[PDB]
RNA sequence: GCGAUAACGAACGAGACCUUAACCUACUAAAUAGUGCUGCUAGCAUUUGCUGGUAUAGUCACUUCUUAGAGGGACUAUCGAUUUCAAGUCGAUGGAAGUUUGAGGCAAUAACAGGUCUGUGAUGCCCUUAGACGUUCUGGGCCGCACGCGCGCUACACUGACGGAGCCAGCGAGUAUAAGCCUUGGCCGAGAGGUCUGGGAAAUCUUGUGAAACUCCGUCGUGCUGGGGAUAGAGCAUUGUAAUUGUUGCUCUUCAACGAGGAAUUCCUAGUAAGCGCAAGUCAUCAGCUUGCGUUGAUUACGUCCCUGCCCUUUGUACACACCG
């Protein structure tokens, strides 16, 4: 047994929820007690610049956004099992952090 | 726009 | 205003002409029927066409 | 010497800026002598708006 | 029924604990109370020169009673207000640090507070005792 | 009428409010009646409220204003001239004191005096302008009951504001003097001078 | 446990969570008696849900509310809504529905905001002006 | 520049106050200033004493507005 | 409580060669005295034990002299140095609090003391311009 | 780090490849009309739903001009422009 | 869109679409959220109660509030009026929502001698290229003052100023061997600020950002007054290699016009306008500025083409580089 925390971060929610559900599924069929996933409040990185490269025209502004979504899952399992779960459900978009 | 004139 | 457009009016009349017996005066039954008949990419457009075909069936 | 006249029909917007409305009034007592008159404020049907003077019609405004 | 601080109006509860604490007389008043301003945003010292320190200590005691380990920076923020900057817009400015620290120190050596764990200053076993006492002798009229 | 004993004690007057809903638990709407057939449907006093602060949605549709209480419309119209916008708690406090002063002065129903002053303050014929692009032209037209009521409230609050401007006399008692005088038809009051001058010009324009 | 219903009322941003348990006529605001709700001049807005039906309805229930967010007035409206909704949810769940429909009838006939949270929210600000609709003064 | 309200209370004004304020339907700070020609502060102290002397009954209490009446 | 008096009130006071209206409250009458602001007058009144509930004409001669004594000898009455008008004086380095005629006297001496050394601030004082760096493009129109 | 190189499947459906090819032709001296219609037809031959080519600059004239070479069906507003 | 119809049936744009706000006691979970219970514990009345504190092991429960994903929900739904009985419009009823449900993002066919080569290791050409128009160092200027104009902030008081007390948000940002971030707390200091520790690379700490308007109790009493705080004198700290021609902050003092504003002219339809503050950007320091956010929260239409701007039809043309003809 090992108390293991899994932190999930990505910009797009489709792959984040796919990885989250796949890990929960494997932590379900493996009789490993789990807590999660916990949807942490998403952070909206907003940048409002002026459209005009010069300073002529009507004052019009862009409003760009970058949502960051975070999920944490708590597992009680050996480190070999959790790491091989990470390699089974490794995805380019979603980042994974493992903390003891 | 100006003509640099030297002194030294 | 609440003016229906051509893309919903013509779709609703096509529904009237293609599935008349299966249609009825209930908006929810019409809505479910349109969902299971025609492929609409959004529930908003779906509800709108269902409302117009409901009004047509009323008329 | 004031006469009370219930409105029974809103005819339409008149005046240069459209701020005054032609309306058809009916007197509360002696329910006849229906007149077309102009009113400034917003008006629905069944308004008991009172008239300081009654013996005057209204026509289109320039 | 058991009367508490939450069962009494704040304005006359503070006026009553201030009145009791003044007639009791053990609270130590610093020598600069007739000179200083309460906040840098204020422009004049308090009009109730003799009693403002007592009343402010009563307010601090009641505020700590109703809350948990409030600090002195938070007390300065609480009693600070909008400064009358001349032509620039108003802004929030903190109350005096020395004045607040002396008030809380006076309540700590009179027995109502002590240093609480994980920061702040809790209310004492007898601090609650004497606040509930003032409340009882507050609401009989 | 029975006093209901709770663990959390409830004051006597507010527990007395169970029998009847009264303005500030002091003034009754039962014995108040509008002495004008034409403004009954646009001055709403039939549904009593306890305090003149409801935070309702009366600006959505056209005639929703007729359903807000007339006293709440007065306290809404009081908070004007820039520095007072948004100070509704101050406006309700001033109105509450004004009713108490109107009761203590002349010994009448405060909301009866407000209703009488509103029916008595709205001009019955106004001379609208028909100017052709700049030139001065006036035509006498009738005034709808809704505009008569809300122009009465506009003039009543403007008169109280101007009587209370740069004056030691407080706004609540300037409002009290203007409302009592307009209720009793005195020509000394503002919004009665204005109403008379409006109907005089309308008589001199038709 | 016991007969407990938990509810919430809302105004613009303020939310008051009401817990209604079976007990004595205890009516507290954040652990404080209802006789000292601020502002003083608006105390009758929260007195309306009590005195309209009669305090006898509160013999069997005790109410503890927690109001956070919003502003002073929005919190007053949130508390009075939380009180009204907690009483309604208790009647709907543990007493006959005749009483629940009577309470809902009086409540709706008196004030819509007592049970349904107002959906109006602040419009976002748009560039080119200091407000949602307001624009910078234009000059030629 | 016409106010010239009295700020010092003599005996002639004191008894004029006690002889005139009672014959009023409604007295307040502004009423006292308007008709007795005394200052606002003197009106407030006059009200605070007349209430202790029983001539005046407090109809309503407020900092910004003091509504008072005769006790007879 | 309200008290009455006859013949003791003084409509006009004369302190530091300045006429003071006797029916003004003491804190702001002394604020009428040049060099004495509201903040300073409240403190000289508390050091002179003159309760603020008294009008200027209500005040007696003994208190007025005790006040002018405190104002003329501030350090002698436990008035902090940092509270004073003219502290760390240029010539003698002592803490001062200038009054009605001395304020403009030592202010003048400061203007000439900068202009004699021909500092930039003294020059701008001579020219009548703003000295604290303010822009004069669009507001120096008086 | 490991780099793998993969050929783009639909050169006609890749605007980057078509733009690089057009640049290499204009820099190879091919006429604008022939190159633009060469990409209009390469895109349609590849199966594009629509295609539009705009060439702006100065060409053998002191005054500058722009020419658009559209084809087929094109959408302009909304999300589908971000999708298709 | 209906309809009339030498037109019929279509495409782009509009509309659809996407983001965000408002509903979910209906699912899925949450010690970085909350609650009820339970341990342990305090005060007051002793009624078994009421307020607290504590529990990253009580190795509790739950998701109403908090977070966020899959969905559901509104389509003018039902009923009355008018209408070509059509598109629609106005009222109610139900509803969280019946103004495109509110707000935005994207946005056609062509075009402008509109603005930028002072954003580009984007550029053609011209100029300069060693005493440089390249780059760097020092000091000054961009602030400069008889004046005209534009965007604004404070105000002209009493619906107010001070003095105490009450005491409620949301949007966000935050560091490491650096070159210094957000900083709770303790101890000094009237303040500004100083010193010592700790937390936070963050739903955990700053932070419940206890913000300001707002409410209560007092003094003031229509006075250029305790409104207003320029101008000016002296001093104390912070930032910066350097504050003088003041960075900013704080203390005392100085006590100006302004007593509601001419001709003209701007913005504004609902949580909107107006007040009221807060965060982020520029940033060693400096926000009277923008970009957003929330507190309090209206008056008055819900109409018209009278002014103003734009569009369409007819019409005239000796214009087509198109009236700058």
């Amino acid at each position: 047994i090992h108390k293991i925390r899994i932190t999930l971060t990505s910009t797009k929610v489709k792959q984040l929820e796919n990885v989250s559900a796949n890990i929960i599924r494997n932590a379900a069929q493996y009789n490993i007690v789990k807590k999660g996933p916990v949807r942490m409040p998403t952070k909206v990185l907003k940048i409002t610049t002026r459209k005009t490269p010069n300073g002529e025209g009507s004052k019009t502004w862009d409003a760009y956004e970058m949502r960051i979504h975070k999920r944490v899952i708590d597992l009680q399992a050996p480190a070999s099992t959790v790491k091989r779960i990470t390699q089974i459900t490794i995805e380019p978009g979603v980042d994974v952090e493992v903390t003891i | 726009r100006k003509k640099k004139v030297y002194t030294t | 205003g609440r003016v229906r457009t051509k893309t919903v009016k013509r779709a609703s009349k096509v529904l009237i002409e293609r599935f008349y017996p299966k249609l009825t005066l209930d908006f929810e039954t019409n809505k479910r029927l349109t969902s299971e008949i025609a492929v609409i990419q959004s529930k908003r457009l779906r509800n709108k066409i269902a409302g117009y075909t409901t009004h047509l069936m009323k008329r | 010497p004031v006469t009370l006249a219930k409105v029974i029909k809103v005819l339409g917007r008149t005046g240069s800026r459209g701020g005054v409305t032609q309306v058809r009034v009916e007197f509360l007592e002696d329910a006849s002598r229906t007149i077309v008159r102009n009113v400034k404020g917003p008006v629905r049907e069944n308004d008991i708006l009172c008239l300081m003077e009654s013996e005057r019609e209204a026509r289109r405004l320039r | 029924p058991g009367v508490s601080v939450r069962d009494v109006p704040a304005q006359d509860f503070i006026n009553a604990y201030a009145q009791f604490l003044q007639r009791q007389g053990k609270l130590e008043v610093p020598g600069y109370v007739d000179i200083v301003k309460t906040s840098a945003g204020n422009d004049l010292p308090p009009q109730e020169a003799e009693t403002w320190f007592y009343k402010r200590a009563a307010s601090i005691a009641r505020h700590i009673y109703l809350r948990k380990q409030v600090g002195v920076g938070a007390l300065n923020k609480l009693y600070g207000g909008a400064k009358n900057r001349g032509f620039r817009p108003h802004k929030h400015v903190d109350a005096s640090g020395s004045i607040n620290r002396k008030c809380v120190q006076a309540l700590q050596k009179i027995g109502v507070l002590e240093i609480s764990p994980k920061g702040g200053r809790r209310i004492s076993e007898n601090g609650q005792r004497d606040l509930d006492r003032i409340a009882a002798q507050t609401l009989e009229e | 009428l029975q006093v209901v004993e709770l663990a959390t004690t409830i004051p006597l007057d507010v527990q007395e409010a169970q029998r009847e809903v009264k303005l500030f638990n002091k003034w009754s709407f039962e014995d108040v009646e509008v002495k004008d057939v034409s403004l009954v449907d646009y001055i709403q006093i039939r549904n009593p409220v306890f305090v003149s602060h409801t935070a309702g949605k009366y600006a959505s549709k056209r005639f929703r204003k007729a359903q807000c209480p007339i006293v709440e419309r007065l306290t809404n119209s009081l908070m004007m001239n820039g520095r007072n916008n948004g100070k509704k708690l101050k406006a309700v406090r001033i109105v509450k004191h004004a009713l108490e002063i109107i009761h203590v002065l002349t010994e009448q129903n405060p909301i009866q005096v407000v209703v009488d002053a509103i029916v008595n303050s709205g001009a019955r014929e106004d001379s609208t302008r028909i100017g052709s692009s700049g030139t001065v032209r006036r035509q006498a037209v009738d005034v709808s009951p809704l505009r008569r009521v809300n122009q009465a409230i506009a003039l009543l609050t403007i008169g109280a504001r101007e009587a209370s401007f740069r004056n030691i006399k407080t706004i609540a008692e300037c409002l009290a003097e203007e409302l009592i005088n307009a209720a009793k038809g005195s020509s000394t009051s503002y919004a009665i001078k204005k109403k008379d001058e409006l109907e005089r010009v309308a008589k001199s324009n038709r | 446990s016991t007969q407990s219903v938990q509810t919430f009322g809302k105004k613009k941003t303020a939310t008051a969570v009401a817990h209604v348990k079976a007990g004595k006529g205890l009516i507290k605001i954040n652990g404080s008696p209802i006789t000292l709700v601020q502002p003083e001049i608006l105390r009758f807005k929260v007195y309306e849900p009590l005195t309209l039906v009669g305090l006898d309805k509160f013999q069997g229930i005790d109410i503890r509310v927690k109001v956070t967010g919003g502003g002073h007035v929005s919190q007053v409206y949130a508390i009075r809504q939380a009180i009204a909704k907690g009483l309604v949810a208790y009647h709907q769940k543990y007493v006959d529905e005749a009483s629940k429909n009577e309470l809902k009838k009086i409540f709706a006939s008196y004030d819509k905001t007592l049970l349904v949270a107002d959906s109006r929210r602040m419009e976002p600000k748009k560039f080119g002006g200091r407000g949602a609709r307001a624009r910078f003064q234009k000059s030629y | 520049d016409k106010a010239q309200h009295i700020v010092i209370l003599d005996q002639e004004k004191y008894d004029r106050i006690l002889k005139d304020v009672p014959t009023y339907k409604y007295v307040s700070v502004s009423v006292l200033v308007d008709r007795l020609k005394i200052g606002g502060s003197l009106a407030r102290v006059a009200l605070r004493q007349l209430e202790e002397d029983g001539i005046i009954t407090p109809v309503l209490k407020h900092s910004k507005q003091a509504i008072y009446t005769r006790a007879q | 409580l309200v008290v009455q008096e006859q013949g003791s009130f003084q409509h006009i006071l004369r302190l530091l060669n300045t006429n003071i209206d006797g029916r003004i409250k003491i804190m702001y009458a002394l604020t009428k005295i040049r060099g004495v602001g509201r903040r300073y007058a409240n403190l000289v009144c508390k050091k002179a034990d003159v309760e603020l509930t008294k009008r200027a004409g209500e005040l007696t001669q003994e208190e007025l002299e005790r006040i002018v004594t405190i104002m003329q000898n501030p350090t002698n009455y436990k008035i902090p140095a940092w509270f004073l008008n003219r502290q760390k004086d240029q010539v003698d380095g002592k803490d001062y609090h200038v009054l009605a005629n001395n304020l403009e006297s030592k202010l003048r001496d400061d203007l000439e003391r900068l202009k004699k050394i021909r500092s930039h601030r003294g020059i701008r004082h001579f020219w009548g311009l703003k000295v604290r760096g303010q822009h004069t493009k669009t507001t120096s129109r008086g | 780090i490991a780099i793998y190189a993969e050929r783009v499947e639909e050169r006609g459906l890749s605007a980057a490849v078509q733009a690089e090819a057009l640049k290499a032709k204009l820099l190879s001296g091919l006429p604008i009309r022939r190159a633009a219609y060469g990409v209009l037809r390469f895109a349609m031959g590849a199966g594009a739903k629509g295609v539009e080519v705009v060439i702006s600059g100065k060409l053998r004239a002191a005054r500058a001009k722009s020419q658009k070479y559209a084809d087929g069906f094109m959408i302009h507003s909304g999300q589908p422009t971000r999708d298709f």
